[PDB]
RNA sequence: UACCCGCAGAAGAAGCACCGGCUAACUCCGUGCCAGCAGCCGCGGUAAUACGGAGGGUGCAAGCGUUAAUCGGAAUUACUGGGCGUAAAGCGCACGCAGGCGGUUUGUUAAGUCAGAUGUGAAAUCCCCGGGCUCAACCUGGGAACUGCAUCUGAUACUGG
RNA sequence: UUAGCUAGUAGGUGGGGUAACGGCUCACCUAGGCGACGAUCCCUAGCUGGUCUGAGAGGAUGACCAGCCACACUGGAACU
C-alpha cells in the first residue's frame, strides 16, 4: 500500500593486495503518501541485494510530517553537511517543482504541491538528508497553538 | 493649431481610427493632447463601431480646436442616429 | 503540419490502443500491439523519468494529431487561466472541432473528423468553419452540410459511434445529422489511462 | 563596544533556550522591556520582572514545552549598520503566519499580526518562531 | 504655503552671498542602507548677516547670477 | 561582505571573454588560406588533422579546421568559417564552412548533408 | 479584392537533425589510433550501438540543423543570496584623521520612518475581463498596473538633531 | 595605473545686450568657486516608455512603434 523508490545506484571501490574490490550502493525512500516517509542506503555485490537492503533500512527509521492539504504549512529550509535545501508550500494544481532527489522524497512523502530549490551540492546522499531535515523542523498550527499556549486563533 | 483627428490604427484593411485632439504641427500618429473616442469603419453591424466623447469635444471645440470633415461627420451622425 | 505516416506505429509506440484507427475490427487482429515498431521492438528497455514524462506528451499529441509547436501554445494558454494547469490544457484539446466531430460521431476517427472540418463539410451555428482547432464554445451547434449530407463515409460513422460509448456532454441527432456541445468535460468524464501530471513538469522544466 | 543592545537581548533568549536556562538577566531599556511585553502578550515568554532602580535589570523567565526550545528561531532584522522599514502592505509573514514579527510603529512596540490590523506599519525589529 | 529647504550654511567669504549645504538620508537603491548625500546650493543673501555654520532657510527664486538660484527667508542659528 | 564595504565598492560583475574573438559578433566570417597544411592531435587523439592557415577580413589571422573527408582547398583559396574549436587541436578555434564560397561539399556523403554542404541525391 | 458558387481528378505538395552517456531512439557492413567524429566526458590500433554507408528507430516539421549574440541554470560578485584555521582569501603589528556604528533616562524637534489625501506617473506595450477578422497570430473597449516623484495634513514607538 | 581643477574663473556695483532671468557682455570691486558624496582628465555611449531573460531581486539591451535630443558633405556665420 506505501509507495517506494530508488534514488540512486552508484558502485564504489575498495582496493587490496589482489586488486579492486568493487561493490554498489543504493540510496531509496520510502513514503506512505501522507506524510510518514523515510530513507534506506544499503551496499551490496550485486545491484538486486543492495536495492533490497536499503528497502529494509528505509522501512526502519520512518518519521512523521504534518502537511496541510498535500502541501507544506509553511517555508522551510533544511541543512545538511554540503546541501541547502528550500521548500515553500505552493497553491493547489501547481504540482511538485524540486530536483531529482528531492521530487522522489516528497512525492512518495505525499506532498503534491511544492516549490523547491537546491543549493550547495547536489549530491543525493545529501539533499535526501537535507530534506528529511527540513520535513521534521517544520511544525503544526496545533502544536504551535499548544507550544505557545494560545489556541488556535492565529489561523 | 489645435485640431481633432482621425489617427490611423488598426492592421491593414482594418482600419481603426482613433479621435484625438492634436496639434496640427503633429504626425497623424505622433504626438496628441487627448485620446477623445473612437471610430470603426468595419462597421460590423453586430455591436456598435463608434464611441465619441462629446462633452470633452465641446470642451476643446468652443476653446479653440478645429474639427476635422470625417471628424465633423461623425458627430453629425451620432446626434442624429442616438 | 500533419502525420501522413503509419497510423499503428504510433499506438505500438506508446503500447496502447490509440483509437487511430476506425475500430471496425480487432486491433489486435490488426496489428500486434505488445512490441514496439521497429527491429528492436521485441526489446523493452528500462525507460527514465525524461523518457516516461515525453512517452506521456507524446501520447496526448498523437491522440488529438496535434503537432508540438501548437501543443506548446496550449500548455502556455492551460498555465494562464486560472485553475489547474493538468485538465485546463485537456479542456482545451477537446473543445477542438476534430475532438467535436469526431467525438459526436460524424467522422470515425480525428483524420474523418480532420477531412470534414476541413473540406467546410462543418458549421458551426451556422457559420462554415474550415480550421480543425477552433475552439468550441458551450452552446454551439455543429451541422452537416447538405451537399455533405449525401455521402456515405458520414453515415457509416454514425454506426461506429453507438458502437462506441457515448459522450454524455455531447447531444446528437443522426436524423439529421447534427450534435450539441452543452458544455466541456470535467476530466472525470476523459479516460484516466492520460497522466496529465507528467506534461506539466515536461514543459515546466 | 556595546552597540546593538536588541540584538543582545535576541542573543540571550536564544543562548538560555539552547542551555535550557530556567531565566536569563540583562540590563533593562525601555524597548526592551516593550519587546519583551510583546513577547509575553504573544505567549513565547513565561513572564518578565524589572527590579533595581539606578541599575535596573530585566529577568526573563523562559518557556519550555516537553523537551524543546519554545522559540525555534529569533533573530533580528533591523540593525544599527542596516536600518529596515516596512510599509503597511509589505509587512514579513515570518513562517506563514505561525510566526510574530516584532514592529517598531507609531503607536508602540506590537506584532506584525496585530500592526496589520491596526493600519501602521513601521521598523522591523525582530523575527520570532 | 512657499516651498522651503532647510540646510547649513558652509561658507559666507563671497561678498552678498552663501553657500549651503542640505542634509539628506536616502536609502540606498541597491544596499538598502540610509546613506547621507549633501546638496550644496549657492544662496543670495543681502546685508549679510549668515556666518559660517548657522542654519538657515532657503527658497527657490528667479536665477540671480550664473550659479546662485535661492534666496534667505529666515536664519534660526547665531554666534557659533 | 559587509554593507557599508559593498557602497564603498560595489559588486564588480565578472566579465565574460569570447571564445572565437575572430568572427566578433558575426556568425561567419569570409577569408583567404594563407596556409593549408595537416598537423598531429595531442594525445591521447592521434591522426592527420585538416587545417588552414587564413587571414580573415577583419585582419585577423587564424588558423581553421576543414571537417569531412576530402577537401579541394588550395592556398589563396576563398572560404567562409564559422565557431568552434577542436579539442585535440592546440589554437584552432574555428571551422570551415563546407558547400559555401570555394569549398565544396564532402562527396559520397548521404547522412548529415545539411552539415556538410551536399545536395540531395537525385533519388 | 476578401468571400461565395461551378468544374476535373489523388490528382500539384516532406524535408531536416539525431540514435555511447548527459538525452528520446540499435543492429549490420566497410574501416583498423588510419579515415575520421566530438558541446562535455571522449571514440578509432580487427564483434566500433561513438567514424562512413545501409536497414530500423527517434525528435521537429515547411521547416530542420549549425554558428554568432543575451539572460538563465551560475547561490559562479551572493541586496534578496557566498566566503576567508588547512581548499582562493585576516594587512607583520599598532596608533590614528575622515567615514561607519554607538550605553541609559526625561523633554523637545519632526530630518529619516509610518498613515491619509491631492496632483502627476503620455499613448502603445506587459496583465485581467470582454469584442471583431471563419480559428489563430493580429486588431481593439474598459480595467488593473506603472506604489516612483512632489506637495499638504497627521503619528512620535525606533533612528537622527 | 586620472588628485588636484578654475582667472569671466566665483561673487558684487554699474552700463550695455535678450522675447525673457542670468558673466549673457564690458568696466570696476572682493578673492573667491568646484573637488575624495570623485572635481579635472581618459575611454565608451543618443536618453526614455519599453524589449529579452529571470520566481523575484536583478543582468543584458534601446531594432520596429511613440516621446524628447542632436545632425543634414566638413568647419563657421548670420539673414528672412
Ligand atoms: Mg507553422
Ligand atoms: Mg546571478
Ligand atoms: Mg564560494
Ligand atoms: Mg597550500
Ligand atoms: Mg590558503
Ligand atoms: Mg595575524
Ligand atoms: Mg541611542
Ligand atoms: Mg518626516
Ligand atoms: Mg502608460
Ligand atoms: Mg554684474
Ligand atoms: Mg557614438
Ligand atoms: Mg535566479
Amino acid at each position: 500500500e506505501l509507495q517506494e523508490k530508488l534514488i540512486a545506484v552508484n558502485r564504489v571501490s575498495k582496493t587490496v593486495k589482489g586488486g579492486r574490490i568493487f561493490s554498489f550502493t543504493a540510496l531509496t525512500v520510502v513514503g506512505d503518501g501522507n506524510g510518514r516517509v523515510g530513507f534506506g542506503y544499503g551496499k551490496a555485490r550485486e545491484v538486486p541485494a543492495a536495492i533490497q537492503k536499503a528497502m529494509e533500512k528505509a522501512r526502519r527509521n520512518m518519521i512523521n510530517v504534518a502537511l496541510n492539504n498535500g502541501t507544506l504549512q509553511h517555508p522551510v529550509k533544511g541543512v545538511h553537511t554540503g546541501s541547502r535545501v528550500f521548500m515553500q508550500p505552493a497553491s493547489e494544481g501547481t504540482g511538485i517543482i524540486a530536483g531529482g532527489a528531492m521530487r522522489a522524497v516528497l512525492e512518495v512523502a505525499g506532498v503534491h504541491n511544492v516549490l523547491a530549490k537546491a543549493y550547495g551540492s547536489t549530491n543525493p546522499i545529501n539533499v535526501v538528508r537535507a530534506t528529511i531535515d527540513g520535513l521534521e523542523n517544520m511544525n503544526s498550527p496545533e502544536m504551535v497553538a499548544a507550544k505557545r499556549g494560545k489556541s488556535v486563533e492565529e489561523i | 493649431m489645435v485640431t481633432i483627428r482621425l489617427a490611423r490604427h488598426g492592421a491593414k484593411k482594418r482600419p481603426f481610427y482613433q479621435v484625438v485632439v492634436a496639434d496640427s504641427r503633429n504626425a497623424r500618429n505622433g504626438r496628441f493632447i487627448e485620446r477623445v473616442g473612437f471610430f470603426n469603419p468595419i462597421a460590423s453591424e453586430k455591436e456598435e463601431g463608434t464611441r465619441l466623447d462629446l462633452d470633452r469635444i465641446a470642451h476643446w471645440v468652443g476653446q479653440g480646436a478645429t474639427i476635422s470633415d470625417r471628424v465633423a461627420a461623425l458627430i453629425k451622425e451620432v446626434n442624429k442616429a442616438a | 503540419a500533419r502525420y501522413l505516416g503509419p497510423k499503428l506505429k504510433l499506438s505500438r509506440r506508446e503500447g496502447t490502443d490509440l483509437f487511430l484507427k476506425s475500430g471496425v475490427r480487432a486491433i489486435d487482429t490488426k496489428c500486434k500491439i505488445e512490441q514496439a515498431p521497429g527491429q528492436h521492438g521485441a526489446r523493452k528497455p528500462r525507460l527514465s523519468d525524461y523518457g516516461v514524462q515525453l512517452r506521456e506528451k507524446q501520447k496526448v499529441r498523437r491522440i488529438y494529431g496535434v503537432l508540438e509547436r501548437q501543443f506548446r501554445n496550449y500548455y502556455k494558454e492551460a498555465a494562464r487561466l486560472k485553475g489547474n494547469t493538468g485538465e485546463n490544457l485537456l479542456a482545451l484539446l477537446e473543445g477542438r472541432l476534430d475532438n467535436v466531430v469526431y467525438r459526436m460521431g460524424f467522422g470515425a476517427t480525428r483524420a474523418e473528423a480532420r477531412q470534414l472540418v476541413s473540406h467546410k463539410a462543418i458549421m458551426v451555428n451556422g457559420r462554415v468553419v474550415n480550421i480543425a482547432s477552433y475552439q468550441v464554445s458551450p452552446n454551439d451547434v455543429v451541422s452537416i452540410r447538405e451537399k455533405a449530407k449525401k455521402q456515405s463515409r458520414v453515415k457509416a460513422a454514425l454506426e461506429l459511434a453507438e458502437q462506441r460509448e457515448k459522450p454524455t456532454w455531447l447531444e446528437v441527432d443522426a436524423g439529421k445529422m447534427e450534435g450539441t456541445f452543452k458544455r466541456k468535460p470535467e476530466r472525470s468524464d476523459l479516460s484516466a489511462d492520460i497522466n496529465e501530471h507528467l506534461i506539466v513538469e515536461l514543459y515546466s522544466k | 563596544s556595546m552597540q546593538d543592545p536588541i540584538a543582545d537581548m535576541l542573543t540571550r533568549i536564544r543562548n538560555g533556550q539552547a542551555a535550557n536556562k530556567a531565566a536569563v538577566t540583562m540590563p533593562s531599556s525601555k524597548l526592551k522591556v516593550a519587546i519583551a511585553n510583546v513577547l509575553k502578550e504573544e505567549g513565547f515568554i513565561e513572564d518578565f520582572k524589572v527590579e533595581g532602580d539606578t541599575k535596573p535589570e530585566l529577568e526573563l523567565t523562559l518557556k519550555y514545552f516537553q523537551g524543546k526550545a519554545v522559540v525555534e528561531s529569533i533573530q533580528r532584522v533591523s540593525r544599527p549598520g542596516l536600518r529596515i522599514y516596512k510599509r503597511k502592505d509589505e509587512l514579513p509573514k515570518v513562517m506563514a503566519g505561525l510566526g510574530i514579527a516584532v514592529v517598531s510603529t507609531s503607536k508602540g512596540v506590537m506584532t506584525d499580526r496585530a500592526a496589520r490590523q491596526a493600519g501602521l506599519g513601521g521598523e522591523i525589529i525582530c523575527y520570532v518562531a | 504655503k512657499i516651498r522651503t529647504l532647510q540646510g547649513r550654511v558652509v561658507s559666507d567669504k563671497m561678498e552678498k552671498s552663501i553657500v549651503v549645504a542640505i542634509e539628506r538620508f536616502v536609502k540606498h537603491p541597491i544596499y538598502g542602507k540610509f546613506i547621507k548625500r549633501t546638496t550644496k546650493l549657492h544662496v543670495h543673501d543681502e546685508n549679510n548677516e549668515c556666518g559660517i555654520g548657522d542654519v538657515v532657510e532657503i527658497r527657490e527664486c528667479r536665477p540671480l547670477s550664473k550659479t546662485k538660484s535661492w534666496t534667505l527667508v529666515r536664519v534660526v542659528e547665531k554666534a557659533v | 561582505a559587509t554593507v557599508n564595504q559593498l557602497v564603498r565598492k560595489p559588486r564588480a560583475r565578472k566579465v565574460a571573454k569570447s571564445n572565437v574573438p575572430a568572427l566578433e559578433a558575426c556568425p561567419q566570417k569570409r577569408g583567404v588560406c594563407t596556409r593549408v597544411y595537416t598537423t598531429t592531435p595531442k594525445k591521447p587523439n592521434s591522426a592527420l588533422r585538416k587545417v588552414c592557415r587564413v587571414r580573415l577580413t577583419n585582419g585577423f589571422e587564424v588558423t581553421s579546421y576543414i571537417g569531412g573527408e576530402g577537401h579541394n582547398l588550395q592556398e589563396h583559396s576563398v572560404i567562409l568559417i564559422r565557431g568552434g574549436r577542436v579539442k585535440d587541436l592546440p589554437g584552432v578555434r574555428y571551422h570551415t564552412v563546407r558547400g559555401a564560397l570555394d569549398c565544396s561539399g564532402v562527396k559520397d556523403r548521404k547522412q548529415a548533408r545539411s552539415k556538410y554542404g551536399v545536395k540531395r541525391p537525385k533519388a
